[PDB]
């Protein structure tokens, strides 16, 4: 069938649609489809193309508000201006100077704003089935599932550690600390990464 | 240089 309305959904309505870069970008919907117990989404885009998209290929061109997004939340963020999904593992409290924490679909983690996310239509019953690497799938199934559990590393700066990159441990050290988030600097190459302080590629005691 |  092609449908008008599904849900919240309106055919005319601007979105934001997941494009095979995996970037998502401005569109307008401009179809409904069922088949079977399916539903497809006509977008086309502002610049270029038209897709056919499944509801967690979609998002709403606004932004959420803070009630409704949970740990484990599918959401598309400001990746840094890109726009790439990931999912909440953290909401606003005291310890993170009121952010959210997003662990995007690549692996990488950022503190974002409100006004930095926007919520996927029609999420996954297991927000995190949808992410393709099948490594960092399996961690966020894990962080979220176990949520509010959550071990990890107590780090300071200046802390000399052993952190893994590309399958090795390299000597570290640790330069700041934000929130859930610790910056390393590799002494190798001297350049950091912000890292999750509940990654087991942090060693503090080697 | 990449995530991770």
């Amino acid at each position: 069938e092609n449908l008008y309305f599904q849900g919240d959904l309106i055919v005319s309505m601007r979105i934001l649609g997941k494009k095979r870069t995996k970037t998502w970008h401005k569109g307008t919907l401009i179809a409904i489809q069922t088949v079977g117990p399916g539903k497809k989404y006509k977008v086309k885009f502002d610049n270029k193309g038209k897709s056919l998209l499944s509801g967690n290929h979609i998002a709403y061109d606004y932004h959420p508000p803070a009630d409704k997004l949970y740990v484990g939340s599918r959401v598309v963020a400001k990746y840094k201006v890109w726009l790439y999904a990931g999912i909440v593992a953290e909401t606003p409290n005291v310890k993170n100077k009121l952010r959210f924490l997003i662990f995007f679909d690549d692996g990488y983690a950022s503190y974002v704003t409100q006004s930095e996310l926007y919520p996927i239509c029609r999420p996954l019953k297991k927000t995190w089935e949808d992410i393709e690497d099948i490594s960092c799938r399996d961690f966020i199934e894990e962080y979220v599932t176990a949520y509010p559990n959550r071990p990890m590393v107590l780090l300071k700066s200046g802390q000399l550690i052993k952190t893994e990159w590309e399958g090795t441990w390299w000597k570290s050290r640790v330069e700041e600390v934000d929130g859930s988030l610790v910056r390393i600097l590799f002494l190798d190459d001297k350049r950091c990464e912000w890292i999750y302080r509940g990654s087991t590629r942090l060693e503090p005691m080697f | 240089k990449s995530t991770x």
